[PDB]
DNA sequence: AAACGCGGGGGACAGCGCGTACGTGCGTTTAAGCGGTGCTAGAGCTGTCTACGACCAATTGAGCGGCCTCGGCACCGGGATTCTCCA
DNA sequence: TGGAGAATCCCGGTGCCGAGGCCGCTCAATTGGTCGTAGACAGCTCTAGCACCGCTTAAACGCACGTACGCGCTGTCCCCCGCGTTTT
């Protein structure tokens, strides 16, 4: 989920990730929210949707 | 040597208020000591308004503001009135 | 040209001309609105007004029709806000007014 | 004859009733050349310099020593101990 | 429809937006009202 | 070819004087410990103001001290008092 | 209840009697009374507004809206809390 | 072997480490609330610096602080551990304040 | 001409010119003689290095080379003269020393 | 917008002192409101000599009587003689 | 006055009692605070602008220093009053 | 609960120096013209304070309780002052 990626942020983002699925981009919408950048401390996704 | 004193002007207004009652030159001193020592601490307070604003003015809404601050209740507020009231007196003539 | 001080047209006693003479020459500010002597003098002729009352009323309290400072002493301190207001301020053969402590006073 | 501690009140009147100072002057205008004189010597000693103290020194004594009996009586004491002088000049500041 | 009038009378921050979207709905979401 | 230069009347200050202010300053029993106790602590309060005020004698360029120099100490201490112009 | 909520304390006594705990902790208590976390709190918000007024009223005197730390400089140095790290 | 103490013996290290640290105490939004509060009672609607909120934060708290230490020194000095609100007024009486 | 500042001529850091023009601009004097602003510099510039003296002695007390608040209060705060003459100035972030009450202290 | 400050003035008395430790921007502020404090402070006092013989130069010798009063023991005699030292280097240049 | 003593009895002080309080632990949430929005407000930046007392010329009576009292209040004599300590 | 006495307050006679006003004589305080300039004040912009909720979760709060200390009560001894002293 959106916070429990940010809590974890030291955990499941150590591990790696080719094809990443994220469900409703409108709250992905501000670039200045915390969440946006947290996908690049999860730090990799070949495949992305 | 005039030097501005201020036995008759304090004793004009003990005169207008409690004028049954004389005044010792201890304390006629006392009110001579007052005088330019209050008329310098809300100067020196208001100048720093005055930078406080960054103004090269001064008009009587910064000693009205010295007055804002400062004062302990009514003492203000009457002094928000009589500060303005004699200006208004002032500004009437 | 005619000299004539500001202290009638503001109805007052303390010589606002002065007040304006001393605050070009306090250099508070560049500008010296004018109206800031009588905001000034004006304070001064009703805070005078506040502790001649005061000082004359301590006298004739003391049965005295002459101010002495033990009259303001009795009439500043005696007032709360004036003795909240003058905390450091001091009148010199003021006094002391009589007050014992309460368990030192037998009961 | 008496006890020890009765007529104390009405000095703690009398003194209050009244406005002078409590001091011998000939040790106060000498302890006023003794302190000015040691820092710089020659001063021509005014007694207006020298008088000008005595009230700035005995009012705030007298200061004191109410709060020396406010920590003295919150302790519950009357013989009045430095402790409570000195712990009145802590929560004064001065100590 | 006197507090659509009176409280715009009044016009403390980011109120305005705010009361006129409640008394439409509930008086009672005012704890003084 | 006289000095004259004084030193400790506090004193020619004497304990009757303590016994005097004392109750003007409200106490009762003045324990022993408190008539000295009382004497070293005002002395704090007296070369303080004067360290300062023969300070402002000496810029002023002068062999004399004024009471000027003592309300300049004073209300540079904040220990403002009136009788004495200002 | 939840029908209508009706949840609030204070905002002096939103400060918590753990809070007050804390506090007299770092300020020497040992065992408070239960007086002193309300005791503390009166005169807690007798400091507090004493300022703020006088803050409001350079922030009218300088014609503003916003209530400054500039303002708390204006006044905490007159009000005598001077504060290095604000200004 | 629990560690159930009786009534005076935990607070200490807090009284350590509070000195030994540098911060405030206090729930925040009940602080900027009261800012904000306390701020509207004297005129209401302003812009908020949470600058002068802080601003504010630091002297009270210390002076907090220090108010409990004359108070217990009034405590110790009536031969107390357990402060009493006399103490914090006779403190402020000596203080001034009171 | 150039800004060729003043300090170098006194082998300062604090552009005694810029002294000088602050001290023609505080309305202290109307002639600013020329060694008060010299002595103001200096007196700053000796301040400056009594007061990041002790501050870097803290903050590597500390075991950092970042010299915070905290250790400009562990610093200051531990002088006499300094807390003595600073006794009402606060340090954000600066907090307490680490000190308990003697009696409170269990046994 | 190259507005005089005394940030990169109090990192040259840092490394000048501590170069060993570097700066927080907090304890640098708290450092550059404590340069204009006492600049005005003991330039305020300087001005009420300045009054108390109503002087209009002030010159280091006022600021040598300001330093004389308001510093309690060294920081007095330090300010007198470091307040001076960098006086005689100017006086000099 | 100081100054030196000096009964003298109760005030400090010790100390013991007692009982409760106030933390303490831990169960119980809970509002704290964080993000996270969405926006907009007055702050902020500029944009000219003129008025404003500056400043200085003239003047002039202000007001206060030096010059005239005489009287509010202190000093003292005598007595009435009024608090306190031993019956 | 009461008188003896010591302190206080009050009231009558004296007189005086200080409070207050008198008499010039300015000098400062004012009026009279600037004087650009200071802040007066229009526009602009943009930001920065703005609430707000998603939500956590640990902090606050909910309470059992345990005893500690703060006072309940005492005797004392002490101790400091009061009465008497004089000198300084």
């Amino acid at each position: 989920t959106f916070e429990y990626i940010i809590k974890e942020r030291a955990l499941l983002s150590k591990v790696k990730w080719v094809h990443m699925i994220i469900d409703e981009g409108h709250r992905m919408k501000n670039a200045q929210s915390k969440l946006s950048l947290t996908l690049n401390t999860h730090y990799h996704a070949d495949y992305r949707l | 040597t005039r030097k501005e004193s201020y036995a008759i002007y304090v004793y004009k207004v003990l005169k207008q208020v409690h004028p049954d009652t004389g005044i010792s030159s201890k304390a006629m001193s006392i009110m001579n000591s007052f005088v330019n020592d209050v008329f310098e601490r809300i100067a020196g307070e208001a100048s720093r308004l005055a930078h406080y604003n960054k103004r090269s003015t001064i008009t009587s809404r910064e000693i009205q503001t010295a007055v804002r601050l400062l004062l302990p209740g009514e003492l203000a507020k009457h002094a928000v009135s009589e500060g303005t009231k004699a200006v208004t007196k002032y500004t009437s003539a | 040209a005619k000299a004539k001080t500001r202290s009638s047209r503001a109805g007052l006693q303390f010589p606002v001309g002065r007040v304006h003479r001393l605050l070009r020459k306090g250099n508070y500010a560049e500008r010296v609105g004018a109206g800031a002597p009588v905001y000034l003098a004006a304070v001064l002729e009703y805070l005078t007004a506040e502790i001649l009352e005061l000082a004359g009323n301590a006298a004739r309290d003391n049965k005295k029709t002459r101010i002495i400072p033990r009259h303001l002493q009795l009439a500043v301190r005696n007032d709360e806000e004036l003795n909240k207001l003058l905390g450091r301020v001091t009148i010199a053969q003021g006094g002391v007014l009589p007050n014992i402590q309460s368990v030192l006073l037998p009961k | 004859r008496y006890r020890p501690g009765t007529v104390a009140l009405r000095e703690i009147r009398r003194y209050q009733k009244s406005t002078e100072l409590l001091i011998r002057k000939l040790p106060f205008q000498r302890l006023v050349r003794e302190i000015a004189q040691d820092f710089k010597t020659d001063l021509r000693f005014q007694s207006s310099a020298v008088m000008a103290l005595q009230e700035a020194s005995e009012a705030y004594l007298v200061g004191l020593f109410e709060d020396t009996n406010l920590c003295a009586i919150h302790a519950k004491r009357v013989t009045i101990m430095p402790k409570d002088i000195q712990l009145a000049r802590r929560i004064r500041g001065e100590r | 429809q006197i507090m659509y009038q009176q409280m715009l009378k009044y016009r403390g921050f980011n109120n305005q937006i705010m009361q006129l979207k409640k008394i439409c709905n509930h008086p009672f979401v005012f704890e003084e009202v | 070819r006289h000095r004259k230069v004084l030193r400790d009347n506090i004193q020619g200050i004497t304990k009757p004087a303590i016994r005097r202010l004392a109750r003007r300053g409200g106490v009762k029993r003045i324990s022993g410990l408190i008539y000295e106790e009382t004497r070293g602590v005002l002395k704090v309060f007296l070369e303080n103001v004067i360290r300062d005020a023969v300070t402002y004698t000496e810029h002023a360029k002068r062999k004399t001290v004024t009471a000027m120099d003592v309300v300049y100490a004073l209300k540079r201490q904040g220990r403002t008092l009136y009788g004495f112009g200002g």
